[PDB]
């Protein structure tokens, strides 16, 4: 298994990025798959998720402003995030869903997202 | 070569035999008392041929070796008495029984005796006599038999009666050095070449004393390989325990090397017991496959058993080859006798074996488990073994579960992926595969096709298993905690879709329609309808977006039945026909929005019906 997690950076607030990640190893397919952030201080937490089939399920903390998708056939999940706030401010990390997010145990480096003013 | 399936005959003793190593498992596990060796020397004793009698004492010198300390000269020699002893019972005090063996052997019919120049005193050849003591291991019955004939044998035996209370009274069953080179000088000036000396009094002395090292065999009293063995035996000391290496030595392995010097060809059908009796445990077992593998197999299993030692692993794991597909419950019961020998590498050797036999035959179900009517693991014949393995983890039964489910995967063996995901407990990945398997057939199976039929089961019928799985985690919060919220939902949206299919195939076509807008995924409700729901048709699950053209024809041809038995009276039948009439009106403007990405046939399907409404 191996995450690539790409996109993001520092924008200015109410602004938009998207952030995508490339994985390799394991099968995509059967794998229902989060986004993470991890605040400074703060522990990591499930932003959004999405299964085999692209259903779609989101933290009350970002709906309507985060949308989670994926591409098995390029095997990339990505996390576009529009209308950004300081608040979301974080290190993003995609990751094989699961009920509690401590368990996982087998991460990637991340993209660190800083949302200014 | 060994094929253990090719008749009756080397089918029948396979699983004599495996039943034997079963039960050995079963005691090895519950820590108890069970004697490999004396189980085979039952089966063994009522076969025969040379080979099995061969065979038979084999075992019975492992039999002799249980629960002693193993030092290999020492065990040997206690074989070679014990058996010498029993023989002279079964011919017949033991020195009475000895002493008839005496009289009955060593005397010609004339009753003359076949040895010349015994010292005979009341016609019992006393040396003899203590020779043959020593020969049954009756060490103490032998210097006694010497100390009542201490005034007929002279003052130059009369001296060696001290060396014998020595060496009798001792545990090493040496000499200390003053008396060794006493008794050699002895030996040297008037018993080694004397000129009528009794035979046996020279062996005695040699055997007490070794005296002339050099001169290792008696040969007109070695009378069987068993002598000859025991003579030997008798000579050999530790390295250590050499008072006088640079005049003379013996130790064991120049005692192997003489055995292997002289190979098969000078031990009759005495070789395996020789090799065996000489601690050369691996050229007795490679010289038992010149003629049998499987006693050969089990005979290592036997020297594994005592802690003694080709490689056992792979000496089990060839064993396995023929009887792997066959019969993985038992392969699996010699693959794990390879952790007998406790090492580093054994452990791990056991590992890749038992994952190698999960892999190939891909019997999941004996060597992995199943799943229970309620959901529960059936442990499979590896879990049930698992004390065997010594394991650190039960994470390497996970992990060989997850490999033959990847595998499955990607060979399309989707019922293997789904049994095996659910044995490895990864039951979001199991809703996930039950979900594609279900939708792949509910959009591709015909439609006027039935989906169940009436012999079909929960293991193997999409429907029936979606359903299964629905009941048995669903409603268990342990597991479906671990099931994500939409799988769950996927999952019972396309169970309704097969309900309506049983509806539909059924002609129940009102309560078809119903259900069908309960669904809430087709424009059932008003004008507007039809472009809400053909803007949401772009966020369907994969698995919904590829059933809706179906869904399309079932309601279009719900409606086309009804409309004709409203047809063929009542009060608001006008009423009726018309909204059904708008139901197709607002599907089939629904219908004409998304029909890009739908199959090219569906739209011309739809507005056949639609235009006999």
């Amino acid at each position: 298994v191996q995450l690539v997690e790409t996109g993001g950076g520092l924008v200015q607030a109410g602004g938009s990025l998207r952030l995508s990640c490339a994985t390799s190893g394991f099968n995509f397919r059967l794998r229902t798959m989060g986004w993470y952030r991890q605040a400074p201080g703060k522990e990591r937490e499930l932003v959004a998720s999405i299964t085999s089939g692209g259903s779609t399920d989101y933290a009350d903390s970002v709906k309507g402003r985060f949308t989670i998708s994926r591409d098995n056939a390029k095997n990339t999940i990505s996390l576009e995030m529009n209308s950004l706030k300081p608040d979301d401010t974080a290190v993003y990390y995609c990751n094989i869903w699961a009920p509690t997010t401590a368990a996982i145990t087998n991460w990637g480096q991340g993209t660190q997202v800083t949302v200014s003013s | 070569r060994l094929n253990v399936n090719e008749n009756n005959i080397l089918r029948e003793k396979f699983e004599n035999y495996a039943r034997i190593v079963f039960q050995f498992n079963n005691s090895r596990q519950a820590n108890g008392n069970f004697d490999i060796a004396n189980e085979f020397i039952s089966i063994l004793s009522s076969a025969n041929g040379t080979r099995n009698a061969q065979l038979l004492e084999s075992w019975k010198i492992l039999e002799s070796m249980k629960s002693k300390d193993i030092n290999i000269v020492e065990v040997g020699k206690q074989y070679l008495e014990q058996q010498f002893l029993q023989y002279t019972d079964n011919l017949y005090t033991n020195v009475n029984k000895i002493k008839s063996f005496i009289d009955t052997k060593l005397k010609k019919a004339d009753k003359s005796w076949k040895i010349s120049n015994l010292t005979v005193i009341n016609g019992v050849p006393i040396w003899a006599l203590i020779f043959y003591l020593l020969r049954a291991g009756l060490i103490k019955e032998a210097l006694q038999v010497l100390v009542e004939n201490k005034a007929n044998i002279k003052k130059v035996e009369q001296s060696f009666l001290t060396y014998f209370k020595a060496y009798a009274s001792s545990k090493d069953h040496g000499l200390p050095v003053e008396y060794s080179t006493k008794l050699h000088t002895e030996y040297n000036q008037h018993i080694k070449s004397s000129l009528d000396g009794d035979p046996y009094r020279l062996a005695v002395y040699k055997l007490i004393g070794r005296c002339d090292l050099s001169r290792k065999n008696i040969p007109a009293v070695t009378l069987s390989i068993e002598d000859w063995l025991w003579m030997h035996l008798m000579l050999i000391k530790e390295k250590d325990a050499e008072n006088d290496p640079v005049y003379e030595r013996y130790s064991l392995e120049d005692f192997q090397n003489i055995i292997i010097s002289y190979g098969p060809s000078r031990f009759s059908n005495y070789y395996l017991q020789t090799l065996l009796l000489s601690g050369l445990y691996g050229l007795a077992i490679d010289y038992t496959y010149t003629f049998s593998e499987m006693d050969a197999v089990h005979l290592a299993i036997g020297l594994a058993s005592l802690k003694l030692f080709i490689r056992f692993a792979n000496i089990l794991a060839n064993y396995t080859k023929s009887f792997r597909y066959s019969d993985p419950r038992v392969a699996v019961e010699y693959l794990v006798l390879i952790t007998l020998n406790e090492g580093p590498t054994d452990v791990e050797l056991c590992h890749e074996a038992l994952r190698e036999l999960v892999l190939e035959t891909k019997e999941f179900t004996v060597l992995l488990g199943k799943i229970g009517r309620d959901g529960a693991r059936i442990p499979g014949v590896i879990e049930e073994r698992q004390p065997l393995l010594h394991v650190r983890d039960k994470e390497f039964l996970h992990t060989i579960t997850e490999q033959a489910a990847r595998r499955a995967d990607e060979d399309g063996r989707i019922y293997d992926s789904i049994l095996l995901y659910q044995l490895a407990e990864e039951y979001d990945i199991v809703i996930t595969l039950v979900n594609s398997l279900l939708s792949d057939t509910l959009s591709a199976s015909d439609l006027d096709q039935p989906l169940v039929g009436p012999d079909d089961n929960s293991e193997t019928n999409p429907v029936l298993l979606a359903r299964r799985m629905a009941s048995i985690y669903f409603d268990n919060a342990g597991i479906s905690r671990q099931i994500h919220v939409k799988n769950k939902e996927i999952c019972m949206l396309l169970l309704n879709i097969s309900s309506i299919r049983e509806l539909y195939f059924n002609k129940q076509w009102q309560e078809t329609l119903s259900q069908m807008e309960l669904l809430d995924l087709l424009p059932f409700s008003d004008e507007l309808s039809a472009r809400k729901k053909a803007q949401d048709f772009s966020n369907l699950d994969d698995n919904i977006v590829k059933n809706i053209p179906n869904l399309l024809i079932i309601t279009l041809s719900c409606i086309s039945n009804m409309i004709h038995i409203l047809n063929e009276q009542s009060s608001t039948k006008g009423q009726q026909i018309d909204s059904l009439k708008n139901v197709a009106r607002q599907c089939m403007i629904y219908a004409g929005m998304i029909q890009y990405r739908m199959p090219r046939e569906t739209y011309s399907t739809l507005i056949n019906i639609d235009v006999s409404l």
